[PDB]
This record gives structure tokens, C-alpha cells and sequence, in this order.
């Protein structure tokens, strides 16, 4: 890595002495050392990079967003100086984008990634990084165009293949996504050994009837991406008790279960009133999990936040639930009504995290035609009764009754999570 | 997009700095 331009080679001793202080952890000393070099040599790219790296380390030491924003600006200043070596220009801008994504400046990161692709049009990995920037903001269309542009030039790039297959699979192009996902993982290129790609390759194969799907779930399990072949959530706290079905006593949330079962008719009645008078509050499930039929949900809580307008449609239910922070505070779960009509089948699927358990309170359950499978066991609901399963295990639902099914879904923190973990875990 | 019922999104969390 050639980081010194012609002038920087003539002050190589001073630059190495300052950088050695930063590698030793003397951050304040290194900050002032590079500050002096930037003063004496205001055009030095290596001195400016040292200033930025020291601000980067100082932000880590302080866990300070404001200090990191200063580092992000100094990484920019490096790129603005004359005669910046190509290796240094790329390092400074790549770190800038990486730190912008850390702060959540996803739009700003995108501008930095685009500039990197403009400066180095032959670096295919920078285009792949740009595609990740689009994926992080939720712009799958522009991400798809980026990887198609990469695959036009380098068809064998494994990173581009998995991410293209991921985009195709997200767009419900199930059959088309399989060879891109498969060949991408099989390439072994950096960035392809990711749990997201084993998860969706196996799921795509499941939807098309490919029996080789669980071979890829076992390979993902062997490489540390899945807790097991059945439990394939990707946002896990390791060690939590893993079983598909739970009894109320096993969860310890016996007071919540008692309240739901004592008061279930007021929950049902408000759900029915929304069906009859405000049906638009039920939104069709839009995560591509419905194989066929009609499936909608009316969400009262998500990420531990109460939807005020929705609770105006179920005020008594929300009042009852407010007494139970184990569900209203579950920032990795929801509280929602769920309606499924006859002819509905939900693809086998897995929730995102092992940090929640999912309760179903039966509200309107037809006598025949409705069942839910979790892992190897299929069960039925009962009106006014709570069943509890871990939806990080593969589960599946059928609705073949002659009228509608209505349930109340109440997520709780996994009981083995400490109060510390419940406060700090990022919301999902 | 949010990962409520599944894992369809590229990332399911939202980074907001330290
Ligand atoms: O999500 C629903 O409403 C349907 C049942 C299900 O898949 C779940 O509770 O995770
Ligand atoms: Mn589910």
C-alpha cells in the first residue's frame, strides 16, 4: 500500500513517528502530533489521514457521535488535497462511507460510494460496496441495476451473484434466484459466507419443491449461521432455551396468559368491530410469506412502540396490554390482530430473532380447517386459549375452514433474557 | 422495510451511531 506522495516521502520520519503513537494507543499525543504536521504541511495527505484516524480512534474511545462526524469530514479532506496516492484515496473514502453507515447517514454513504466508483471505475469490489449501500437504504431497484452492471463485466463474481440472487428472491423471482444464490455461496468469495444467503437459498428451494433445501440448512448450521436446521433466525442471543412449543408455566408469563384468557372476549369484540367498521386498519401481510389466500394484520404495538391511532380502534385491549411491559416493551416483537380467510396457506418460514416468544390468543376459530405447524408438531387453536411457540423455528399455517379465523398475537421477550439485554438489544 | 414476521430484508436493524 503506497500511501506517501512525493512530498510525504520527504517527511516520512515525522509521519511514522506520529502514527507509531497512535498504534501505541497514545491517542491525545498522536492527535497533537498529526495536528502539528497538518499545520506545518497543510497539503500533506498522509498527515491529514493521520488526523482523521486519530479522530476515528478518539470517537471509539468516547463512543461519541460528534467526534466521529469530525473524523468523517477529515477523511473527506484527505481526498480534496493535491497529489493523493490512489491507495490512500481509496482507504480514506472507504472508511468515510463505513463510518457514515455506522451513524446511519445512509444517504451520505451512498454519495461517498458513488464517488469511489467514479474515481476507480475498474474496482469491481467498490461497485459491490455501492450495491450494499443501496440495499441498506431499501433501494432494491438501484441495487439490482448495480449488480447487473457488475455481472455484465465479471459474471463469475460470487459477491455479485449472492446479492443478485438475494434481490431476485426478495422480488419473488424464486426459481431465478436459486442458481445465483447457489453458485454465489459455492464460489467462496469474500462476503458470500453469510447466513442471509443460506437462509433464502433453502427457502427458495423449499417453495419450488427442491428436496436439496435442507442440505443447505445443514451447511449453514455447520458454519455457525443457524442455531439448528429447524431454528434459522439470524439475530440471536446465543444460549437461549430453544424449543418449538412452550407452555405458559415454562415462559413464566403466567399473569399475562391468565389476563388474556380471562379477558379474551373484549379483545375479540374490538377486533370484530374493526372488521365491521374499520376494516382498512387490517393490512395485508407484505413480507412475501403468503403462498395463497388472504391474510391481514392490525398492529397495536411494534418495536415496543404503541401505535396511537390503532389503539383508538381497540382502546380497551390496549389498556389491558399496557399492564404487561414484557410484551409492550418487547422491541423485537409486535402486538397485533391476525385474520386469515379460507383458502389461505402461509409458506414455511422463520422469524428474524430468537429473542422473542410468540403467543396466539384464539378469538374466532372455526371448528375445522385451521392448524399451525411449528417444527415437527402441528396444533390447533382454541377460542379464549393461548398457545405459545418460538417463531424462530420454521412454522407454517393452513386455513381451509368455511369462515374467517381471527387470532391475537402477543410477542414477549424470551424469559431467559436479562433486564439489561432487554434494554440494550437493537429493535427489530 | 421492517422484519416483523420474517427475514426478507437485507438488514433488520437500524444503526444510529454509538
Ligand atoms: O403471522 C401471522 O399473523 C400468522 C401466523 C404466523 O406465522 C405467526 O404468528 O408467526
Ligand atoms: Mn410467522
Amino acid at each position: 500500500p503506497k500511501l506517501l506522495n512525493k512530498f510525504d516521502k520527504t517527511i516520512k520520519a515525522e509521519l511514522d513517528a506520529a502514527e507509531k503513537l497512535r498504534k501505541r494507543g497514545k491517542i491525545e499525543e498522536a492527535v497533537n502530533a498529526f495536528k502539528e504536521l497538518v499545520r506545518k504541511y497543510p497539503q500533506s495527505p498522509r498527515a491529514r489521514y493521520g488526523k482523521a484516524q486519530c479522530e476515528d480512534d478518539l470517537a471509539e474511545k468516547r463512543r461519541s457521535n460528534e467526534v466521529l462526524r469530525g473524523a468523517i469530514e477529515t477523511y473527506q479532506e484527505v481526498a480534496s488535497l493535491p497529489d493523493v496516492p490512489a491507495d490512500l484515496l481509496k482507504l480514506s473514502l472507504k472508511r468515510r462511507s463505513d463510518r457514515q453507515q455506522f451513524l446511519g447517514h445512509m444517504r451520505g454513504s451512498l454519495l461517498t460510494l458513488q464517488r469511489l466508483v467514479q474515481l476507480f471505475p475498474n474496482d469491481t469490489s467498490l461497485k459491490n460496496d455501492l450495491g450494499v449501500g443501496y440495499l441498506l437504504i431499501g433501494d432494491n431497484d438501484n441495487a439490482k441495476k448495480v449488480y447487473e452492471e457488475v455481472l455484465s463485466v465479471t459474471p463469475n463474481d460470487g459477491f455479485a451473484k449472492v446479492h443478485y440472487g438475494f434481490i431476485l428472491k426478495a422480488q419473488n423471482k424464486i426459481a431465478e434466484s436459486i442458481p445465483y444464490l447457489k453458485e454465489g455461496i459455492e464460489s467462496g468469495d469474500p462476503g458470500t459466507d453469510d447466513g442471509r444467503f443460506y437462509f433464502h437459498l433453502g427457502d427458495a428451494m423449499q417453495r419450488v419443491g427442491n428436496k436439496e433445501a435442507y442440505k443447505w440448512y445443514e451447511l449453514g448450521h455447520k458454519r455457525g449461521h443457524f442455531a439448528s436446521v429447524w431454528q434459522r433466525s439470524l439475530y440471536n442471543v446465543n444460549g437461549l432455551k430453544a424449543q418449538p412449543w412452550w407452555t405458559p408455566k415454562e415462559t413464566g408469563y403466567t399473569e399475562l396468559v391468565k389476563s388474556l384468557e380471562r379477558n379474551w372476549k373484549l379483545i375479540r369484540d374490538e377486533g370484530l368491530a374493526v372488521m365491521d367498521k374499520a376494516k382498512g386498519l387490517f393490512l395485508p401481510e407484505d413480507e412475501n410469506l403468503r403462498e395463497k389466500g388472504d391474510w391481514s394484520q392490525f398492529t397495536l404495538w411494534q418495536q415496543g412502540r404503541r401505535n396511537e391511532n390503532a389503539c383508538k380502534g381497540a382502546p380497551k385491549t390496549c389498556t389491558l396490554l399496557e399492564k404487561f411491559p414484557e410484551t409492550t416493551g418487547c422491541r423485537r416483537g409486535q402486538i397485533k390482530y391476525s385474520i386469515m380467510h379460507p383458502g389461505t396457506h402461509v409458506w414455511p418460514h422463520t422469524g428474524p430473532t430468537n429473542c422473542r416468544l410468540r403467543m396466539h390468543l384464539g378469538l374466532v376459530i372455526p371448528k375445522e380447517g385451521c392448524k399451525i405447524r411449528c417444527a415437527n408438531e402441528t396444533k390447533t387453536w382454541e377460542e379464549g386459549k393461548v398457545l405459545i411457540f418460538d417463531d424462530s423455528f420454521e412454522h407454517e399455517v393452513w386455513q381451509d375452514a368455511s369462515s374467517f379465523q381471527l387470532i391475537f398475537i402477543v410477542d414477549v421477550w424470551h424469559p431467559e433474557l436479562t433486564p439489561q439485554q432487554r434494554r440494550s438489544l437493537p429493535a427489530i | 422495510g421492517k422484519c416483523k414476521d420474517g427475514l426478507g430484508e437485507y438488514t433488520c436493524t437500524s444503526l444510529e451511531g454509538f
